[PDB]
């Protein structure tokens, strides 16, 4: 998970936000739609 | 395993790797790439020492990876501290020469465009506006009680699970006027439609 | 801090901007209960009980066909049937009863003191509530793909996307608690699901408010902005293509064009 600052606009900033949630957010246990944060990885 | 490594790089091209704890969501510790060196909050878990760059000299900071504790050490609050494209950079390269006077100020910048931004769509949103339009910006209420609520937000979400979607507590947030919204409940888009990852409290279900 | 919670005081807010108000303080069974513009009375306090049941005064919302016929009124927990006064709160601001599921609380009316009802549920601006102490309008932009807002044009009667510029007012939209969205220097214009269509779906335009199904939506977790209920389906920019200047309403995927952002 990294993030480029040469390479860098809005679109790869959300991105990479995008991909941050994904890893720390678990992908079965949510509460009203929002995830909890995992337990491992 | 708990410890989350992300690597941050500058228009300098020099790369560090930071740890967050995946149990808090907070960062631990980092390592400039090629260096015999790394760097350990001085709350940093016990496991982050055992575990992380143990190739590596490690060393332990003079504060803790509390906004308080960051505040106090940089001189400044938040609401004063410039976020944006540049700043990161300039927070970035800090953090890999090891520049011990803007630490503090340079690791307020990261932890909030980052983990903050990871947390909270009104935040991620606020940073994005500074990549497009290349503009800084300095954060006022309306990100800082977002900061300041987030684990007593996910507890009252969880908590409101057992009484029809209605907080236990009520929550003090600011819109960008500075304008106080207190939210008992989920029944708001500033939580539901903001709060993108929840800190664990309790083992409850919708 | 605890992740039970037993009960709760708190004020619901549904069409217009309005509170659910029992009829001007009235403690007998059967008093009516009414939308009325909202304040700190105490009738229009609502207690919510683990047991299920919503109380001002005391006493329990309740609703039954063969006694108070479409009327939703307040009566005594002690005295009343349980299946008649348990209650549920959706994320997506419907208020029913458990037990009469095709039924729905409903303002008819979007006039102050109209009598509330239970009707049926078509999801309709008219059937949303917000649960919670806080009743007022929430305004801010909506920011959408590219990092766009929407934006009011031709008057106040279509809406798409255009670069954000600070303090514009035709970017400014309130969130009220029926779940409509409305134009910010006029209260009586919602966005609105149309009639006419674009590769076969509707187009979003502005028009008055008339309470309908076409104008009530909710901001979900997953960054849509949704219509409540089953058969459901999200705000989206055709073609992910800003320059087509066209919102369509879409079946839901969760892609970049259908993901929004309140910034308020
Ligand atoms: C605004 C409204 O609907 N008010 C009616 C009222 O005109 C009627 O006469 C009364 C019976 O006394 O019941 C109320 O619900």
């Amino acid at each position: 998970a990294n993030l480029r600052l040469s390479e860098a606009n809005s679109g790869t900033y959300k991105t990479f936000i995008g991909r941050v949630r994904e890893e720390l957010g678990s992908e079965t246990y949510r509460l009203y739609g929002i995830p909890v944060l995992k337990h491992s990885l | 395993n708990r410890f989350y490594l992300l690597t941050l790089t500058s228009n300098q091209d020099e790369s560090i790797t930071l740890a967050i704890d995946v149990e808090d969501m907070v960062a631990v510790a980092y390592q400039p790439a090629g260096s015999h060196e790394s760097y350990f909050f001085l709350n940093a878990p016990q496991i982050a020492f055992h575990t992380l760059f143990t190739d590596t000299h490690q060393n332990v900071l003079n504060f803790d990876n509390t906004f308080k504790s960051l505040e106090n050490a940089a001189g400044t609050t938040r609401q004063t501290i410039v976020l944006g494209v540049d700043p990161l950079d300039f927070a970035i390269s800090n953090l890999f020469n090891a520049d011990p006077k803007l630490l503090p100020l340079s690791f307020l910048v990261i932890i909030q465009m980052v983990l903050e931004a990871s947390k909270f769509r009104f935040i991620e949103q606020s940073v994005a506006y500074s990549f497009k339009n290349e503009k800084t910006f300095l954060p006022d209420l309306a990100i800082v009680s977002l900061e300041d609520n987030w684990s007593e937000i996910s507890l009252q979400i969880q908590a409101s699970t057992s009484l029809q979607g209605l907080f236990g507590s009520v929550v003090e947030l600011y819109n960008s006027n500075n304008e106080l919204i207190e939210v008992d409940s989920i029944y708001y888009p500033i939580i539901l439609a903001n709060v993108a990852l929840q800190l664990y409290h309790c083992q409850v279900s919708t | 801090n605890e992740c039970l919670v037993e009960t709760r005081t708190t004020r619901i807010s549904g069409r217009d901007a309005l509170c659910v108000d029992v009829a001007g303080a009235l403690t007998s069974d059967g008093s009516r209960l009414i939308l009325y513009p909202c304040g700190q009375q105490v009738n229009q306090k609502w207690t919510f009980h683990s047991d299920g049941t919503v109380r001002s005064l005391g006493k329990c919302l309740a609703t039954n066909n063969s006694k108070f016929g479409n009327l939703v009124v307040i009566y005594d927990c002690s005295k009343l049937a349980a299946e008649d006064i348990s209650w549920d709160v959706s994320v997506g601001g419907t208020i029913m009863n458990p037990n009469y599921e095709d039924l729905a609380l409903t303002s008819n009316k979007a006039t102050r003191s109209t009598n509330l009802t239970m009707e049926v549920n078509t999801y309709s601006a008219s059937q949303g509530w917000r649960v919670g102490n806080y009743v007022q309008p929430i305004i801010g932009s909506i920011v959408g793909l590219d990092d766009m807002c929407l934006e009011a044009t031709d008057g106040n009667t279509n809406m798409w996307l255009e670069e954000c510029v600070p303090n514009q007012r035709e970017q400014s939209w309130a969130l009220y608690s029926d779940g409509t969205i409305r134009v910010d220097d006029n209260r009586e214009l919602c966005v609105t699901a149309s009639s006419s269509t674009y590769d076969n779906w509707k187009v979003i335009t502005i028009l008055n408010c008339d309470g309908s199904n076409n104008q009530r939506w909710v901001f979900l977790a997953d960054g849509s902005i949704s219509t409540p209920g089953n058969q459901r389906l999200a705000m989206d920019v055709a073609r992910s293509d800003v320059d087509l200047k066209k919102i369509i309403l879409h079946r839901p995927h969760g892609d970049l064009n259908q993901q929004w952002v309140l910034f308020y």
